[PDB]
């Protein structure tokens, strides 16, 4: 399993987001409002194939949210589909970037704004996102942001639809990795 | 699910679907509730999860 595919809890379904490790501890981030409430995550929709309980899960302010993976056989690939992921960078206004989520595939634009503020509403506030012209749809949640094999963020969301186009706001990767000592690779 | 609080400027990504009366699977509460608010209040509540 790798960046981009369909991550399903007890609640809904989002995508996993970048494979990431500490020493020989293995996790993938996502969104923390996937996190938030989620317990066990599975790779079917049928919930037979277990994937890991969350271990972490910050949002909102934040929007990002890790999880600790128990299934000992799957693959887990240091890749968004097939592209390889060798670092993280930050976000820079004109940044040519590509999105991959489990509804909508792989979808690409720039960087058009740092240190956006969104309300979600009902005080789920966020700040410090990274704004895109990059379309998005129910069920991309938590999919990478990646600029080449530079991981850069994590879907949080936005308006519009791929169709017409939107706008997406993605939490910066480089805060995650840091509050949760891990790394890509 | 109430849409009073609506409309609203952006919407997380997670995928918990409803059914429209217009027959179209709405991705999540926040997209049903934007969509009903652009419809002016025409727009009901089928039933949930997928159409």
């Amino acid at each position: 399993i790798s960046g981009g595919d369909a991550i399903y809890s007890s609640t809904g379904r989002c995508s996993l987001g970048f494979n990431v490790r500490s020493g020989s501890t293995y996790y993938f981030l996502t969104a923390g409002h996937c996190t938030d409430g989620a317990t066990t995550w599975w790779a079917n929709s049928a919930r037979t194939t277990v994937l890991g309980t969350t271990s972490g899960s910050s949002f909102p302010n934040n929007d990002y949210g890790i999880v600790r993976y128990t299934n000992t056989t799957i693959p887990k690939d240091g890749t968004v589909g097939g592209q390889d992921i060798t670092s993280a960078a930050n976000a820079t206004v004109g940044m040519a970037v590509t999105r991959r989520g489990s509804t909508t595939g792989t979808h690409s634009g720039s960087v058009t704004a740092l240190n956006a503020t969104v309300n979600y509403g009902g005080g789920d506030v966020v700040y410090g996102m990274i704004r895109t012209n990059v379309c998005a749809e129910p069920g991309d949640s938590g999919g990478p942001l990646y600029s080449g094999t530079r991981a850069i963020g994590l879907t949080s969301g936005g308006s519009g639809n791929c169709s017409s186009g939107g706008t997406t706001f993605f939490q910066p990767v480089t805060e995650a990795l840091v509050a949760y000592g891990v790394s890509v690779y | 699910v109430d849409c009073s609080e609506y409309p609203k400027p952006a919407c997380t990504t997670e995928y918990r679907p409803l059914c429209g009366s217009d027959n179209k699977t709405y991705g999540n509460k926040c997209n049903f509730c934007n969509a009903v608010v652009e419809s002016n209040g025409t727009l009901t509540l089928s039933h949930f999860g997928k159409c």
